[PDB]
């Protein structure tokens, strides 16, 4: 609807002098996308798996 | 395509490459030499940051068309009007591409005629 | 899976089916306990036939040392059952 | 696997193991039924008209050049069966196969679920306690001077005895334990 | 070829065992003995400490402590096109130069 | 007639066109004979010591601690200083270290003169 | 979860209408779909703008003079 | 008009039309010919003759 | 719950060479003088249900008749809608 | 420091006068809470140092290493106790003693303000161990063991007495905040190339570098299991902590003094990873994954940028607890099994499933896996190199892929496959192995949220 992007670094991990590491992460347009898509395909496929190793 | 085979089969120098066009001044054609227009700006073109090799000459109808899907959302089809605006002036744009290769052919071939008849003229 | 648990009178109708489409023999003369050899004239390339016969019928395949050992139907319906753990 | 092997192969042996294995090799090739039928009368048309030859250094000639045209039209991806030692599932289920001296060292809290069944353990364990005794003095006695020539081990001979050696034969995890 | 009589005893005795000790693995109705011992409606309680918990807890980690610290959640400024209006501000912003429109 | 099959290092003759079994004589049958009773007396003797009921622990296995033994802690006394033992010593032992000495010097005085110089463009390069 | 289906050793094994009606159904839709969005947009498939041949253009929109004024 | 097509197809126009390498233009063309090749291949040899497995 | 019921085999009469394409085998064996004894063995294969086959071609426009009455149904309806 | 110091002397009167059946609960419980006591080390501050005395001082470089040393105590006496239990009063409490000796050694070492009284304890640490290897034993090959391990150590030990006294009668201290508030360079000449080596032979012998390695695979092997856990854990990386300390007086020689040390690291890391995958033997194993491991520790430390130090330092906690843990599951392994071979007992997983989930668990550790402090200290020494010199990619990535290579090879040829079907005696693993593997696995895990602590002095 209207392209909204954000990254998010909630928790800061270590700095070493001038670099600081930090839990960041990134939800621009590839990852918003590819998120649904994974959870789908692996929704499909455990479905399938209940089936497939009953045994 | 069959340029690349009349290149790489016939004459290099016949015709040019894309690498070095355009090889002759813009005034060689004709003296008018009219200037191409564009009626968005920068400010605006920076304020809907299109992308960098999409700032092009045919920016206003993709602007035109992003203001279209981010207005009515729901229907994702809603508007093709701007749609089709904007692929026909892309196809325009790739017509005076196409315009400026054959004139860089054409006036190459002038340009050897005019070399070869000076050569004859000058042994004969 | 779902494969049912096949039993020794299924592996014999098994055995004795394979076996009385097999031509080369008359099916009225055929016994379980007959031999191969003897009782039914049958040569060693004939035998190995219809141990490959069954092999690819029963979807498992009997090594070499063994298949060439095998002259009745008992004893064959006897190594299937060995090899697929069969109880009744 | 069961049966013991000998110390060489006859040429019989040899024969029918090449038969075997071009057959396969050609069903693999053929993948439809009535081709496989034809060629295979084929083969075997071709195969059988050396039947009877007598002298053994032609015939040993013989299945010389007709390894190498095996070797030569082999399909180097033929069918192998699925628990085959090539096969997709050949030790798939061998992670499942506990052995059975496992169950001595279980925790009497869970021995005292399936009380019959270790109850029928231990009958089986004593039955080979006394049989293992038996079975000691009986191969002690049969085999030859000298050691075994081979692998080939002989039943049980009187009544009350049982084969020797038969402990590990008998109880296996199963073809499919799980 | 063919089977030795030694072989065929052997192998029908060791037959008889195997099916004895398999039959013998077989498991009575009372076998398995447990002893007892304790100290939409599914989808609804699921949604509520699944779903509902976590964004409570996410939500109010986010909004009054990582955005508390600077320039922990940026995001992309929305795209400005010809003719919307800013909420902050009010100004509405000056539309195109009307290019020649034909097809 | 068709290709012959060349066997190599990895790829070895197989069995069936091998010809050492199609040359048969007797002695080679007393030999097959042999091979096959010592192999059926060591088997008897695992199973002799793998079915005792009595037995509560890991048949030990000579092969193994002699394979074990021969790989580890026989390998000095059995060694002796020859041109080739020798060559091949100073070779992998020498070589590489003076290789990667080379390599790592020219490399670093060629980035030592260039920061002499000046043309490297450090910039931003604040980790070290 | 399903139906009890029994094996049948050498015949047909056993069809639920269920399956083969949804496969069926299936299969149309896949085709109904193709042939609604090809009738809807033929563009995509075969282009909607004509492609310029360079040959028939003339050489006076392109700058060319006839080898002797300059 | 598939899943596939709306990416497929761009992918084989916008490689077409590009100043690439002539050769990965042929081994792509050659590529999605085997692609069509080999999913004929596993139809018909899965779905079209008569039945092959055991009894 | 599994599946025990005790499965009849059917009779070994029923397979017959006759009506599968198991004739051109025995009759091109027979030119050259032989014959196949496993011929009746796979005759199950060509006898029930497995009798009919289907093209590639025809396989792959599996439901083109019902996809194209919903088409011509589904083109109608817009175009006597959309008039108006 | 004596809140440290001193428990841990009153551990010896504790251990003795303890009853016959009672020695291993005391001093397991009075081990934790010494290690409680110096968890509190930890908090440094960003300036100097926590100097407590004119005698002893503390950084944020000894006090990893010393929180390393106060937990170790209490898993070498948990792993000790199996097959110590045939074993009478008076031995088993002179075994007590040995340990707890090594660990008041260590414990005065790491502090050490002044250097001789670091060679002195350094050197001290030397007679515990060689007791240990020597006496509790398995193996008939302990007696060289012992005698290589003296005697490797003591000959280049015995130049650095030299050239520590040379340094105090020349500069006029050794106290280490005088040498580093002092440090003067050092110009280019033969007697100072002498000088060098002397100071630094010592530590390298110990680590240690490729080329004098070979006491360390006999040294591992033969000793027992508490032996070698404070072999491969702590003795290690004393020759680390001593030139971390010690090259602050060696600059500027060490940038051209280095490349030899750096060649045999950067090349023996690759050559023991190799040799690591060829192996017939566990704890061979083991030990050449910490000589490949220390030999980078080695390069780090000659490469001399801050990102190498607090690379090493992690590597080195990491390091030691991994190895640890390794050796711990083997002698596990080796107590059912008492063949200590790889092959002979295979798919141990189907019959010990949580010992499995240990011994993957400690490959994955090993193997480098993010964001375990493994990884850590191997980025920030690979980041380091680069900067170095572009080409040691080249080796650090095989080095890396050798590394993977054998730890699953580990894994896999001891856990997955078919069981061995002649060994009727592998018992359901105790309570007791399996809390030492969690306790030795659980501080990583728990380590690797808290980085900053292992980090070194350079954060
Ligand atoms: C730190 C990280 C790792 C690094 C450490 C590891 C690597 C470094 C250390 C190890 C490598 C160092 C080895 C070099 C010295 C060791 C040789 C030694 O001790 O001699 C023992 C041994 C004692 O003599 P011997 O037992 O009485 O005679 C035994 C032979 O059968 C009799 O031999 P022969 O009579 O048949 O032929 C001998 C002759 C033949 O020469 C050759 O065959 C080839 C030429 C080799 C050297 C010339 C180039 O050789 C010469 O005449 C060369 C003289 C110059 O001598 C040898 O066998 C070796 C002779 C060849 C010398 C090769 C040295 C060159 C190596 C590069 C430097
Ligand atoms: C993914 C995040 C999960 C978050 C949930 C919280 C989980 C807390 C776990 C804390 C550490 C686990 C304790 C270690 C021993 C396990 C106890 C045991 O024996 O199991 C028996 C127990 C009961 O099973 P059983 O049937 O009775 O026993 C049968 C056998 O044991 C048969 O055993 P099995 O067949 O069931 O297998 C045992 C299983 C469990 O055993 C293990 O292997 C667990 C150890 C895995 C670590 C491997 C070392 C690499 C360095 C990682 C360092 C991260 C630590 C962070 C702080 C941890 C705080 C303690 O092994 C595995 O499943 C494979 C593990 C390989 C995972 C590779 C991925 C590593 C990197 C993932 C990202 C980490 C940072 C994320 C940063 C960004 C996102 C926020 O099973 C469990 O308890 C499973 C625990 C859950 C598995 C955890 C695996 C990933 C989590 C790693 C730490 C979480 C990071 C924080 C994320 C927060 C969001
Ligand atoms: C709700 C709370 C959540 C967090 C809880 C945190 C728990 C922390 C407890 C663990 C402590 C870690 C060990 C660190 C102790 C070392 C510090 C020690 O040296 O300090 C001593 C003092 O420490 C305390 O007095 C005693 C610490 C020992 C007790 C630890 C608490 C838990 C131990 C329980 C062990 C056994 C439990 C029961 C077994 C059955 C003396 O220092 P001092 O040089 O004078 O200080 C001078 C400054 N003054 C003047 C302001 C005082
Ligand atoms: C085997 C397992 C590992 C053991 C440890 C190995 C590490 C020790 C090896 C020693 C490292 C280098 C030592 C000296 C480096 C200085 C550079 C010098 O060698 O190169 C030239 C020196 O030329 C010659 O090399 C002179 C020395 C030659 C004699 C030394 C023996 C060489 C081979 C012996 C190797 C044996 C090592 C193992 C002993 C057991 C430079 O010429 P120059 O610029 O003018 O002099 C520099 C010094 N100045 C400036 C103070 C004047
Ligand atoms: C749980 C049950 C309780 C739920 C109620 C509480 C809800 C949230 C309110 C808690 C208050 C916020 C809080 O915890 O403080 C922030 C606190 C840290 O304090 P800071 O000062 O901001 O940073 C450290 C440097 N000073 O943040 C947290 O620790 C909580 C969230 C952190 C993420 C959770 C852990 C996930 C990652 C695990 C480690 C993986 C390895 C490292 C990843 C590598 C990334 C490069
Ligand atoms: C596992 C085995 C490792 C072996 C390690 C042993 C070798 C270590 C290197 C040599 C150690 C001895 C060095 C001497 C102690 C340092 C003291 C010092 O530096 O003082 C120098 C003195 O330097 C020396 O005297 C050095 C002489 C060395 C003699 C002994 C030689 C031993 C072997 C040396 C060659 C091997 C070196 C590499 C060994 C590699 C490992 C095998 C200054 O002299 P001044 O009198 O003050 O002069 C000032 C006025 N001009
Ligand atoms: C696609 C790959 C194709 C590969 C083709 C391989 C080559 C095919 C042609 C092989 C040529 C031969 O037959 S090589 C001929 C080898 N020599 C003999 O056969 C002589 C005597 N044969 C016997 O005695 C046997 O036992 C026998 C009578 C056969 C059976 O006997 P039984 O049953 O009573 O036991």
């Amino acid at each position: 609807h209207t392209g909204q992007e954000m990254i998010i670094s909630n928790w800061h991990w270590m700095t070493l002098q001038t670099v600081e590491l930090s839990l960041s992460f990134k939800m621009d347009y590839f990852s918003v996308m590819f998120i649904p898509v994974a959870l789908f395909v692996t929704w499909s496929i455990m479905e399938f798996s209940m089936w497939y190793m009953h045994s | 395509g069959a340029h690349l085979a009349r290149r790489y089969l016939g004459d290099a120098s016949k015709e040019p490459d894309p690498l070095r066009m355009p090889t002759f001044p813009p005034d060689y054609g004709f003296p008018e030499r009219k200037e191409r227009e564009m009626v968005a700006t920068q400010q605006e073109m920076n304020d809907a940051q299109l992308m960098l090799q999409q700032r092009d000459y045919c920016a206003h109808y993709l602007i035109q068309l992003l203001k279209c899907k981010r207005d009515s959302f729901p229907n994702f089809l809603a508007c093709k009007h701007e749609q089709h605006d904007w692929d026909y002036c892309e196809h325009l744009d790739y017509v005076k591409r196409m315009k400026e290769f054959e004139r860089e052919r054409r006036l190459l071939q002038r340009k050897k005629r005019r070399e070869q008849r000076e050569a004859e003229m000058a042994r004969g | 899976s779902d494969a049912p648990p096949l039993t020794l009178e299924a592996i014999k109708d098994r055995v004795l089916y394979v076996l009385k489409l097999y031509d080369k023999i008359d099916p009225e003369k055929l016994s379980v306990n007959s031999h191969f050899m003897k009782d039914l004239g049958l040569d060693s390339l004939d035998q190995v036939e219809i141990i490959m016969a069954m092999e690819d019928e029963f979807g498992f395949e009997i090594p070499d040392i063994d298949a060439e050992k095998l002259m009745c139907p008992q004893e064959i319906v006897d190594y299937i059952a060995d090899k697929k753990d069969v109880y009744e | 696997a069961f049966s013991a092997p000998a110390a060489y192969l006859t040429h019989q042996q040899k024969v029918l193991r090449l038969y075997k294995r071009a057959l396969r090799h050609l069903e693999s090739w053929c993948v439809h039924r009535d081709k496989y039928r034809y060629f295979a009368c084929l083969m075997r048309a071709r195969f059988d008209e050396h039947k009877n030859e007598k002298d053994m250094v032609k015939a040993t000639q013989l299945l010389r050049q007709a390894e190498e045209e095996f070797w030569y039209g082999q399909h180097p991806q033929p069918y192998i069966f699925p628990e085959s030692p090539g096969g997709t599932s050949y030790e798939r289920y061998e992670c499942y196969k506990v052995p059975e001296w496992c169950l001595d060292d279980w925790h009497p809290s869970e021995k005292a679920m399936y009380p019959d069944y270790f109850a029928k353990r231990e009958q089986w364990k004593r039955l080979r306690r006394e049989s293992w005794e038996r079975e000691v003095k009986q191969l002690q006695e049969e085999t030859p001077p000298g050691g075994p020539r081979t692998e080939a081990l002989p039943p049980a001979r009187k009544e009350g005895d049982l084969p020797p050696l038969w402990w590990h034969i008998v109880t296996r995890p199963r073809e499919r334990p799980m | 070829s063919g089977y030795t009589p030694d072989e065929k005893l052997r192998l029908q005795q060791l037959r008889e065992l195997r099916r004895r000790w398999l039959k013998d693995q077989e498991l009575s109705p009372r076998e398995p003995v447990l002893p007892p011992r304790r100290v939409t409606y599914r989808h609804s309680i699921f949604a509520v400490t699944h779903v509902l918990i976590p964004v409570w807890i996410i939500h109010y980690y986010l909004k009054y402590h990582v955005t508390a610290k600077p320039y922990t959640v940026v995001e992309r400024k929305p795209r400005i096109f010809p003719g919307d209006t800013i909420l902050e501000t009010g100004e509405v912003i000056p539309l195109m130069k009307e290019f020649p429109d034909q097809h | 007639s068709f290709p012959k099959y060349k066997p190599s290092r990895l790829a070895t003759l197989p069995a069936t066109l091998d010809p050492a079994e199609y040359d048969i004589s007797p002695e080679t049958r007393k030999a097959q004979a042999e091979r096959l009773a010592i192999r059926s007396r060591l088997k008897r003797e695992y199973l002799l010591q793998y079915n005792d009921p009595n037995r509560l622990g890991v048949i030990e296995d000579p092969a193994l601690i002699r394979w074990t033994y021969a790989r580890s802690a026989n390998i000095y006394p059995n060694f002796r200083p020859t041109p080739k033992t020798s060559l091949l010593g100073a070779l992998f032992g020498i070589g590489p270290l003076f290789f990667w000495y080379y390599v790592f010097k020219t490399d670093r005085d060629k980035k030592e003169k260039l920061i002499q110089e000046g043309k490297l463009d450090q910039t931003f390069n604040i980790s070290y | 979860g399903g139906v009890h289906i029994e094996p049948r050793y050498r015949q047909f094994p056993q069809l639920t209408r269920s399956q083969l009606i949804q496969a069926e159904f299936f299969s149309a839709t896949m085709w109904f779909w193709i042939l609604w969005r090809f009738w809807h947009d033929s563009d995509a498939v075969l282009g909607h703008f004509p492609y310029p041949d360079p040959s028939q253009w003339t050489d006076e929109e392109l700058g060319i003079l006839p080898d002797d004024e300059d | 008009y598939l899943t596939g097509f709306y990416s497929k197809d761009l992918i084989i126009e916008a490689v077409n039309m590009s100043y690439t390498n002539a050769w990965a233009l042929l081994m792509t063309l050659i590529a999605t010919s085997l692609t069509a090749a080999y999913s004929t291949r596993i139809i018909f040899f899965a779905f079209l003759g008569k039945p092959r497995f055991p009894p | 719950e599994h599946g025990h019921s005790k499965m009849e085999l059917p009779d070994y009469k029923q397979w017959k060479i006759e009506g599968t394409p198991l004739e051109t085998v025995q009759e091109k064996l027979a030119a050259r003088g032989l014959r196949d004894p496993w011929g009746r063995n796979e005759a199950w294969r060509y006898s029930g249900g497995f009798a009919n086959n289907v093209s590639f071609v025809g396989a792959l426009l599996k439901g083109f008749k019902w996809g194209f009455a919903a088409f011509v149904v589904a083109v109608g309806a817009e175009y006597y809608l959309e008039s108006q | 420091m004596l809140k440290i110091i001193i428990p841990t002397t009153m551990l010896l009167p504790m251990t003795w006068m303890s009853k016959h059946n009672m020695i291993w609960i005391n001093a397991t419980v009075h081990s934790l809470l010494i290690s409680l006591i110096s968890l509190s080390l930890l908090n440094q501050l960003g300036e100097n140092s926590l100097n407590f005395s004119l005698t002893f001082f503390s950084d944020s470089l000894s006090a990893p290493l010393l929180v390393l040393t106060t937990w170790l105590l209490p898993l070498m006496l948990m792993a000790s106790q199996s097959h110590l239990s045939k074993e009478t009063t008076t031995r088993k409490k002179l075994y007590i003693t040995m340990l707890i000796l090594l660990q008041l050694f260590l414990i005065m070492t790491f502090t050490a303000t002044e250097l001789i009284l670091f060679y002195i304890l350094f050197e001290a640490t030397l007679v515990p161990t060689l007791i240990i290897i020597t006496r509790w034993g398995n193996q008939t090959e302990r007696l060289n063991a012992g005698l290589y391990f003296l005697f490797y150590t003591l000959a280049g030990s015995l130049p650095l007495l030299v050239a520590l006294v040379y340094i105090q009668n020349t500069t006029g201290s050794l106290n280490f905040l005088i040498i580093h508030y002092w440090s003067h360079p050092l110009s280019n000449s033969w007697s100072n190339i002498f000088m060098w080596l002397a100071c630094i032979m010592a530590f390298m012998v110990k680590m240690p570098l490729y080329g004098l390695h070979l006491w360390l695979p006999k040294a591992h092997v033969e000793a027992p299991i508490a032996g070698s856990m404070v072999l491969a854990a702590v003795l290690l990386k004393l020759g680390g902590y001593g030139m971390m300390r010690i090259t602050t007086i060696l600059n500027p020689l060490t940038n051209y003094m280095a490349y030899p040390f750096l060649m045999l690291s950067m090349w023996g890391m690759i050559m023991t990873s190799s040799i690591c995958l060829r192996q017939t033997d566990l704890k061979s194993l083991i030990a050449y994954s910490s000589v490949s491991h220390m030999a980078l520790v080695i390069v780090a430390i000659m490469i001399q940028t801050p990102w190498s130090f607090m690379g090493a330092t992690a590597l080195m906690i990491a390091h030691g607890l991994t190895s640890s843990m390794l050796f711990c599951l083997a002698n596990t392994n080796y107590e059912r099994v008492h063949s200590r071979t790889m092959i002979l007992a295979r798919g141990l997983q189907t019959l010990l499933p949580l010992m499995a989930t240990w011994w993957l668990v400690a490959s994955l550790t090993n193997l480098a896996l993010p964001p375990s402090i493994n990884l850590i200290g191997e980025l920030f020494i690979i980041t380091a190199s680069f900067s170095w010199s572009n080409i040691t990619i080249i080796l650090m990535g095989m080095n890396m892929m050798i590394t993977a290579l054998y730890s699953l090879y580990m894994l896999i040829t001891t856990q997955r496959g078919k069981y061995t079907h002649h060994i009727n005696n592998i018992k359901p693993s105790f309570t007791r192995e399996n809390a030492l593997m969690a306790l030795h696995i659980l501080p990583l895990l728990l380590l690797t949220l808290n980085p900053k602590m292992i980090l070194g002095p350079l954060y």
